[PDB]
RNA sequence: CGCGACCUCAGAUCAGACGUGGCGACCCGCUGAAUUUAAGCAUAUUAGUCAGCGGAGGAAAAGAAACUAACCAGGAUUCCCUCAGUAACGGCGAGUGAACAGGGAAGAGCCCAGCGCCGAAUCCCCGCCCCGCGGCGGGGCGCGGGAAAUGUGGCGUACGGAAGACCCACUCCCCGGCGCCGGGGGGCCCAAGUCCUUCUGAUCGAGGCCCAGCCCGUGGACGGUGUGAGGCCGGUAGCGGCCCCCGGCGCGCCGGGCCCGGGUCUUCCCGGAGUCGGGUUGCUUGGGAAUGCAGCCCAAAGCGGGUGGUAAACUCCAUCUAAGGCUAAAUACCGGCACGAGACCGAUAGUCAACAAGUACCGUAAGGGAAAGUUGAAAAGAACUUUGAAGAGAGAGUUCAAGAGGGCGUGAAACCGUUAAGAGGUAAACGGGUGGGGUCCGCGCAGUCCGCCCGGAGGAUUCAACCCGGCGGCGCGGUCCGGCCGUGCCGGCGGGGCGGAUCUCCCGCUCCCGUCGGCGGGGGACCGCCCCCCGGCCGGC
RNA sequence: AACACGGACCAAGGAGUCUAACACGUGCGCGAGUCGGGGGCUACGAAAGCCGCCGUGGCGCAAUGAAGGUGAAGGCCGGCGGCGCGCCGCCGGCCGAGGUGGGAUCCCGAGGCCUUCCAGUCCGCCGAGGGCGCACCACCGGCCCGUCUCGCCCGC
RNA sequence: AACCAUCUAGUAGCUGGUUCCCUCCAAAGUUUCCCUCAGGAUAGCUGGCGCUCUCCGCAGUUUUAUCCGG
RNA sequence: GCCGCGACGAGUAGGAGGGCCGCUGCGGUGAGCCUUGAAGCCUAGGGCGCGGGCCCGGGUGGAGCCGCCGCAGGUGCAGAUCUUGGUGGUAGUAGCAAAUAUUCAAACGAGAACUUUGAAGGCCGAAGUGGAGAAGGGUUCCAUGUGAACAGCAGUUGAACAUGGGUCAGUCGGUCCUGAGAGAUGGGCGAGCGCCGUUCCGAAGGGACGGGCGAUGGCCUCCGUUGCCCUCAGCCGAUCGA
RNA sequence: CGACUCUUAGCGGUGGAUCACUCGGCUCGUGCGUCGAUGAAGAACGCAGCUAGCUGCGAGAAUUAAUGUGAAUUGCAGGUUGAUCAUCGACACUUCGAACGCACUUGCGGCCCCGGGUUCCUCCCGGGGCUACGCCUGUCUGAGCGUCGCU
């Protein structure tokens, strides 16, 4: 607030005194008296820049910077490197972009969900998540953001026949309908792969929704996928083709040391 | 997750709530379960605690198999006095110590005509239950 | 003179009614400053702002054109975006500063006087009787009493309207009650281990529960509990259950009121003065030969009047009908009640105040206005003995611990006591360079292994090569068999899904004389693009 | 160092921040376009996603002039009408959007880069000399609006 | 020209103070105008960011010619 | 990223770069640590870094904390005659000097220069260091007990503390009166909360005795108790104010 | 070696920093959006077995009734045919205050009705109920060489 600290009333006592000349208490046989009121300094007192709420928070954004955004996220679902340097543990799941028979969706009870994952063989990531589940370090604690425990693996589905229900106990995994996909939760951090699970339509959809390189997307007004800047990024098999190797020169990649001078006047064979 | 948006989850008004309630509410916040052999007879994990009851403590310096008697309740400190668990100050005066009910087992219970009624109430409920999630 | 009608004005502790103050975050009407800026200051600016006074509501105010425009015209108010830092104002300096059109939220329109018709057809109160009565009403009866011609009610109001006659077609609405069927407030309820081991003062910890990978999960938010708990308790989830009150739409019936219309042709009727407007003064506004408001003085009209952003005379055009009134929705809210959250603050911070705070205390008074949190799991708060007047202590004693003993968690520096060590006449204190002594450490105090070789001494059911079985890697198998794909390419008696400012008979609709055009829609061709099928080329895995 | 000022000692607190606008530089997206920020549809989320017959509107794609206004190459052959062989204007055909100098990179390539001595092709590499010239700079011409001077004609 | 609160954190070309390291570069007190002389602007001095070319151009210098100077 | 070659290195006001320098909090991440003892704090221990600072050992303590990639900030103190809080030297010093004065024995009591009694010596010297009141203070009055704190030494004492008690009116005062004056009503002014003004532009009496007539209540005798009519009435300005 | 002075460490003292706890704030948002002559807001004075304050309450004075709940409150004594808590429709709410019989002394009154007082003599005493200003509609009684009518 801006009355904050100001409410005193408060003249100065001036030169003279041998005093600091500063804004003091108007009298009064109590301990406040010649006490200090206004000032960041003083006690009490009025801090600097009294904190606005007509500060900018909200920062808009562009949303083809978005849907780019979208785009890569998906396309590092399919590398495996980056979804274990997310430190997902998945070794034993046959194909990463992993898909699934649409009668998940009719699923409605936590036990089915469970035993679906057992046979997946996905749980080691909820086992990890259970392992280390903690607390929170600092004032957080006191203000209802005590606990913390690291994200888990996505689902995706089109529409929704109970499994939000039947799914939502187990912790940390999030759902999410396609038309309506977020970023924030896709890649938590700013970091790259998320261990997600589809569904069938969910797959199938993709391709209206974004379209390929040769056939713009149906759903969206004007929006073609992003282009590439060069193909192969693969270079190490490049630069030792037939054709460059040909037309290069010769490595001159003999090191050769600082000499000593020695005297001409006293070394005879120098 | 909780998903009614006018009931609270916060910290401080939780345990103003607790620790200025009213008598009528500390009645239901004290209470404790029952054994399973009285499980078995009248279908019921727990009850409120009674000041005549018979229980087991479970745990703390006193634990046991002793059944001890009940002999006050202090809803104020939220605490019971029983039989045998006190300690005797040097003078010589004998206390009994308080004990959270939560940390307590009964074994007899005092049989009036609302408990009876409370307890069938509640068996109603589980039949409902069982056979509407059935 | 006396008596009686009215008129005007008093008194009543007359019978019955209403106002009077508070709160004042938001709203309305007045009055109304200076600090300050201009590098000074005086007009301007600060500013129609703080401060003063009055009056309201859950919203207020506003509002159905004396309008905008000047286009092929739009059509109450309120609010948002944009028009815009524009046209304009100003010691032309400093600075100030709108509106209309356009896209949106919401969208609802109405009423008197007058002019005129109708036996005043109107109203209030008393009294008597019936029903109902915690929002004081419905009905019937009185040579019961007043109001009202200085004008009560019905119709009807500028979008025109009435009366009269002539044609056509009509039957459900309003007021309150009763019972019977289907949001809000209050109350009580609902899953699953204290299972087996282990540390610890106390366990919510650790480890374990096998192929039914402990049990429940539509419930793993949170709090409590002698540390850290999905499963110990309260709660959380669930179109889950039960019990009360109030409302909400429907249905069946009683006692009353209202008896209204659609067109046609003929005849009549129609508007609100100390107000507009002008001169003049002073303030205010972006409004400049005066945008608005007010005071004085003057003082009008009826094919009239106002407005049409440079005064005036003449002139044609356009557009509205002032001077009487009502009106819900969208919009605003740092006060109040009752609620929810947070990348906020953590006892010199945060409201001045986490506590018996607007308290103690100060000033004659208006007013000013503080300091101040924390034993422990459990009061277990130190019985008993002993010195001393007692305060104070000594033994013993609780507790895991008093190395927590009632301003008691942890307990730094400044400052002091004591102990230990070292030293001492140029105040102390310092950098560089060395020495001596202390201090503890090195777990020092007979000191490197590693490959390979050479040699001498042990021992194990052991090396190579082949056979069998499995697997991986590679293949100029020059060119083994079959797939899959191509931001590759040709053919189509293809089937289509989109788009097209390329074309195109029928259909539907209005008008004219079964006939002739137009508009809208729809097939119907035509161009491009992709998807699924064949066939064939090029290249990859 | 000062006969210039402040300072006995210690703990904790204590000072270029936020908002608007502008200017320049850098990073990112799309590109003669670009932006939905207002409005509408659809536990964490008061988020996120969508809208194009919601691109009205904003900025940019054209300036100049006080204002009414106006608005960004030209050259050549024959003809026709007219005048002092040539010219002006008016009809048909061809080239058709400047020029000079300096210019990083590219192009041409006389000749040639060694096995036994000659004969003998293909692939590279170097290079004398000569060209097309990006960006950018300098200069010269041309076009547009206002303005001044001198002129002669076309049109209904 | 009293006292209390509010406008009010009122203006200051004037005193005073302004919180971690290293590395690299490194100044001026002069011109003109101002009711300007304890102050600003403005040129000058300084840094940083780069960019176009280089592996013909420039210099606080001399020499040779040639003018100027009071 | 690693590596090789040469040349150079002062720096105030000022600018720029890198900071595995450091603080507080947010999303990811470490199958991170911890009651077999976290944070904080102390240290003549061992060490690292040019430095900002950091890591190990030991002691204390008893419940939460940190590393790495990104984000945001109320983010680093010696000074400001800075603010609040605490502590030093100066110092066991300056000082406890206004108006003549004390002395002997005895008692309670642990203890006595100051308590009490007695005895002796002095002073205030009726314009009083006396006895009684007002305004004003507000339980301080009285008794019993206490000996923490206060009474600038002490105290067995006290106006301190703790327990309890206590103020009796027809005749003493206020209450009644008016005094200088304040202040309503009517009236006027005033945008207005409100203001002027106090007899000035006001219909400013609710009273009495008898007569008549009416109306009740009583040993209706005689006298009350209400009403009308006749007849009569100067005030002065409501009201407060010793 | 002494005492005194300086420096460092161990230990004890003064003082209460740091760290960790948080029934309080700030900010944003939602839904409602209600006082009073039937005596409001504010202030004063009182009330508990042991009670000063804080909190609650009005001569029924830390609470009555009714309804829900279903056996306690507690620092100490003591006393289930509904103790205790909550909910709150009935019941009640002292004295100042716009403040209302006139004054602020807490002083004076005035009218009517009951009971003691009489022996209706009315006194005296207690209690109860009325007694503010402005304004409206009606009721009643009046005024005026205002305007008339009859006489
Ligand atoms: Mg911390
Ligand atoms: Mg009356
Ligand atoms: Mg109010
Ligand atoms: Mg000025
Ligand atoms: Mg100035
Ligand atoms: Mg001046
Ligand atoms: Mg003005
Ligand atoms: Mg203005
Ligand atoms: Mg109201
Ligand atoms: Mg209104
Ligand atoms: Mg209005
Ligand atoms: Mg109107
Ligand atoms: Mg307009
Ligand atoms: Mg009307
Ligand atoms: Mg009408
Ligand atoms: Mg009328
Ligand atoms: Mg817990
Ligand atoms: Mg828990
Ligand atoms: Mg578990
Ligand atoms: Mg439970
Ligand atoms: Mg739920
Ligand atoms: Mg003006
Ligand atoms: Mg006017
Ligand atoms: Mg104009
Ligand atoms: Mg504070
Ligand atoms: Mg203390
Ligand atoms: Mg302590
Ligand atoms: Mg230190
Ligand atoms: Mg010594
Ligand atoms: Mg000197
Ligand atoms: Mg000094
Ligand atoms: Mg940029
Ligand atoms: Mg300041
Ligand atoms: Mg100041
Ligand atoms: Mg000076
Ligand atoms: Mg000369
Ligand atoms: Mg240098
Ligand atoms: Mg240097
Ligand atoms: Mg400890
Ligand atoms: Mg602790
Ligand atoms: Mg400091
Ligand atoms: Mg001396
Ligand atoms: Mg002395
Ligand atoms: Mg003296
Ligand atoms: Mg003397
Ligand atoms: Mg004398
Ligand atoms: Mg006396
Ligand atoms: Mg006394
Ligand atoms: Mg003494
Ligand atoms: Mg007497
Ligand atoms: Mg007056
Ligand atoms: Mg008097
Ligand atoms: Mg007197
Ligand atoms: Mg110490
Ligand atoms: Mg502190
Ligand atoms: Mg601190
Ligand atoms: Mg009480
Ligand atoms: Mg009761
Ligand atoms: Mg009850
Ligand atoms: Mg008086």
């Amino acid at each position: 607030s801006e009355l904050a600290g100001h409410q005193t009333s408060a003249e100065s006592w001036g030169t003279g005194r041998a005093v600091a000349r500063i804004p003091r208490v108007r009298g009064g046989g109590t301990h406040r008296s010649g006490q200090g009121a206004f000032g960041n300094m003083c006690r009490g007192g009025r801090m600097f820049a009294p904190t606005k709420t007509w500060r900018r928070w909200h920062r808009r954004v562009n949303t083809t910077q978005k849907r780019y955004a979208i785009c890569s996220a998906l396309a590092a679902s399919a590398l495996p490197a980056l979804v274990m340097s997310k430190g997902h543990r998945i070794e034993e799941v046959p194909e990463l972009p992993l898909v699934v028979e649409d009668k998940v969706e009719g699923y409605k009870k936590t036990k089915e969900a469970v035993l679906l994952l057992k046979k997946l063989k996905a749980w080691n990531d909820i086992k990890k998540v259970y392992a280390s589940q903690r607390m929170r370090a600092g004032k957080g604690k006191m203000r209802n953001r005590r606990r913390i425990q690291r994200r888990g693996p996505c689902v995706i589905y089109n529409e929704d026949n109970g499994i939000v229900k039947a799914f939502r106990n187990i912790p940390g995994i999030t759902l999410l309908n396609v038309t309506k996909l977020n970023i924030l939760k896709l890649a938590p951090g700013g970091h790259v792969g998320r261990f997600c699970i589809w569904t069938e339509s969910a797959f199938r959809k993709l391709d209206d929704l974004y379209g390929t390189w040769r056939k713009a997307a149906s759903l969206k007004s004007n929006y073609n996928l992003p282009m590439h800047k060069m193909l192969n990024t693969d270079l190490s098999r490049i630069l030792k083709s037939p054709e460059i190797q040909r037309a290069l020169r010769a490595p001159r990649k003999k090191i050769h040391r600082r000499v000593l001078k020695k005297n001409p006047l006293k070394n005879l064979r120098i | 997750m909780k998903f009614n948006p006018f009931v609270t989850s916060d910290r401080s008004k939780n345990r103003k709530r607790h620790f200025n309630a009213p008598s009528h509410i500390r009645r239901k916040i004290m209470s404790s379960p029952l054994s399973k052999e009285l499980r078995q007879k009248y279908n019921v994990r727990s009850m409120p605690i009674r000041k005549d009851d018979e229980v087991q403590v479970v745990r703390g310096h006193y634990k046991g198999q002793q059944i001890g008697k009940v002999v006050q309740v202090y809803r104020k400190k939220y605490v019971i006095y029983i039989e045998r668990v006190q300690r005797e100050k040097a003078n010589g005066t004998t206390v009994h110590v308080g004990i959270h009910p939560s940390k307590v087992v009964i074994t007899r219970l005092k049989l009036d005509k609302d408990r009876k009624k409370i307890l069938e109430r509640k068996a109603k409920s589980r039949q409902v239950g069982k056979e509407k999630g059935k």
